C-alpha cells in the first residue's frame, strides 16, 4: 500500500518540466523544478519539516514547547502546516504590513499571529521574536537563516531529486536566494559529484546585496533578504545574476500564459536568469535546471 | 520588507 | 531522465494520506485522496486535459478552434491552464457574481472571460455559450456534464491510482458529485474488479437533487449542480449522503487545523460523509477512500 | 449558483 501516514510524508519529490515557449534565444535546454507541488505550495515545506524533525531528533522539543518564528513569507506557511500535522502550537511574528489574505491563510492552519509595527519591517518582527524567546522558555525558534537542517534537507532531498531525474546530466542549476538553503544544499552534493557543474545565485537588482550593493525594498518575495545569510555557502556559488522587478513580473506572467505554470514572482526572477545563462554559446547543448519556488495564486 |  | 515535456503530463497520480485526528468515532480506516496535488490545485485538471485530448484524438480541433465553456468553477481554471500549455485560445462564460480573485486567476492563465447577468446565474452563462457556439463555428465546447472523456479519464487514471495505492484493499469510496465523473469512473472500474466495493455520492443538504429534492443555492463549490448530470451513472452509486453547509465548513476547517490539509469546502463535505460511514459497526476494519477535490487557499 |  502507498499511503502516507501524515501530510509531512508528502513533502518534496517535486517534478521537472521542460520549458518550451519561454526560451527565447536559448541554446541550452531549460527544465524547471516545480516546488509548488509541495502540500502548501512552496519550497519552504521542505525546511518547515526538516527544522522540526531536526529539533525532535535532537530532543529540543518538550511537552510545553511552542514553535516561534519571525516570517512574513512561505516559511510561516510551511511551519503553520507542519505544526498542524504535528499538533504543535505555532506562533509567528510579522510586520502589520502583511496582507489580510496571508493572515487568513496562516490562521487557517491554526497559527497564531503577533503583528509588529509596520514601519519597523522585519527587524521589528525579529526583535519581538527575540524578546518573546528570552522571556518565555517554552518557545523554540527554528531560525531558518542559520539552521543547518535547512541546507541539509536540500542535500538529502532536493539535490538527489535533481540528480536522479536528470540522470546526472544536469550542467547548471539556477536558483533565487532567500535563506540560501536551496542552492547551497544542491551545490554541496552535485558539485562534489560532478565538479564541472555550475551554480547561479539570483537576487533582486533593487536589493543587490550578494553582488556588493545595499539593501532596498523590492517586490520579489522569497528572495532578497538584504543581508548575506549564514546558511549560504558563497564559495559554491559560481555566479550572481541580478534581476529587475519588471523583468521578474513579466517572465512570471509569461510562464503562466505560455507554459501553464502559474508561479510566484521569484520563479519569474529565477527564469529571467536561466534564460540569460541559456543564451551563452559556451552553454550550447547544456542542461539547465531552474528552481521555481512557489505557486502564483498566492499573489492575487 | 523581505518575505521569506 | 524523468522530465515532463509539458505541465499536462504532470496531471493526476495524486497521493493518499491516512486521516489521524478528524476521525471521531470511526471504526473504519479513512484515507484521503489529495487532488490539490494537481498542477492547478483541483481534480478538474484531469478532465480539462482529457476532454481536450479526446477532441484532438477525434480530429475535432482545427487551426482556428477556440475552446469555450460555461463555468464559474475549477473546470474553467483547468481548461485555462491546459489551453495555456496547449497554446489554445480559451473563452469562458460565467455570471458576473464570480469573485474578482477568480477572474484574475483565469486571466493569469490567459483565458478570456464573458460575464453574464448576475441574476441569471449559470443558465445565463450556459445560454450565452450556446448562442456563441451557434453563431461562430470556431468554438469547441467540451461540455463537461456530458463528455464521455470525463468519466473515461477517471477510469484510466483516478480509479487505477486508488486500486494500486490501496493494493486492492479499498472497501468504500466516498465522493462529492459535481459532474459525477469522479465517482462514476472509479465505480466503473473498481466495482467490476471488486464487486463487494461500495460507492457513496455526496451532495449539499441545501440542494438535495440526487436524493429527490429540489435545487437550492448553497456554498459547497464544485458539487450540487441542481440537476442529475448525464455523465453520472446513478446505478453504480450505492448511497447518497446529504451534507449541511455548516458541517461542511466545520470539517474543512478541522482538516486544515488538525491534519495540515488546507482543502476546499467540498472536501469538508466529502469528509463529513466519510466520517458518517466510518462510524457504522458493519464497516469495522474496512478501508474508506475519500476524495478531496481541491486546495483551500482558493477560498479566502 | 453552482461553481463546477
Amino acid at each position: 500500500m502507498s499511503i502516507a501516514e501524515d501530510i509531512t510524508q508528502l513533502i518534496g519529490r517535486t517534478p521537472l518540466v521542460r520549458l518550451r515557449r519561454v526560451t527565447d534565444g536559448a541554446v541550452a535546454d531549460i527544465v524547471a523544478k516545480l516546488e509548488f507541488f509541495n502540500p502548501a505550495n512552496s519550497v519552504k515545506d521542505r525546511i518547515g519539516v526538516a527544522m522540526l524533525q531536526a529539533a525532535e531528533q535532537a530532543g529540543l522539543i518538550k511537552p510545553d514547547t511552542i514553535i516561534l518564528e519571525p516570517t512574513s513569507g512561505n516559511t510561516g506557511i510551511a511551519l503553520a502546516m507542519v505544526c498542524a500535522a504535528r499538533g504543535y502550537r505555532c506562533v509567528l511574528t510579522m510586520p502589520e504590513t502583511m496582507s489580510l489574505e496571508r493572515r487568513m491563510l496562516l490562521r487557517a492552519y491554526g497559527a497564531e499571529l503577533i503583528l509588529t509595527p509596520g514601519a519597523d519591517g522585519m527587524s521589528g518582527a525579529i526583535a519581538k521574536a527575540e524578546e518573546l524567546a528570552k522571556t518565555d522558555q517554552r518557545y523554540f525558534v527554528p531560525q531558518q537563516f542559520e539552521n543547518p537542517a535547512n541546507p541539509a534537507i536540500h542535500r538529502v532531498t532536493t539535490a538527489e531529486e535533481v540528480w536522479r531525474d536528470t540522470d546526472g546530466k544536469v550542467d547548471i542549476v539556477v536558483a533565487g536566494v532567500g535563506t540560501g538553503g536551496t542552492i547551497t544544499g544542491v551545490a554541496q552534493v552535485i558539485k562534489e559529484r560532478k565538479p564541472s557543474a555550475r551554480f547561479v545565485a539570483v537576487e533582486p537588482a533593487a536589493s543587490p546585496v550578494l553582488s556588493g550593493g545595499q539593501k532596498g525594498p523590492h517586490p520579489i518575495q522569497g528572495i532578497g533578504a538584504g543581508f548575506v545569510p549564514p546558511v549560504l555557502d558563497q564559495d559554491l556559488v559560481d555566479e550572481i545574476i541580478t534581476v529587475g522587478n519588471e523583468d521578474a513580473l513579466n517572465v512570471a506572467r509569461r510562464l503562466a500564459r505560455e507554459e501553464g505554470l502559474l508561479v510566484g514572482i521569484s520563479s519569474g526572477a529565477a527564469t529571467v536568469a536561466a534564460l540569460q545563462v541559456a543564451r551563452r554559446p559556451e552553454n550550447a547543448g547544456k542542461l539547465i535546471v531552474v528552481v521555481l519556488p512557489d505557486f502564483g495564486e498566492r499573489y492575487l | 520588507d523581505f518575505s521569506i
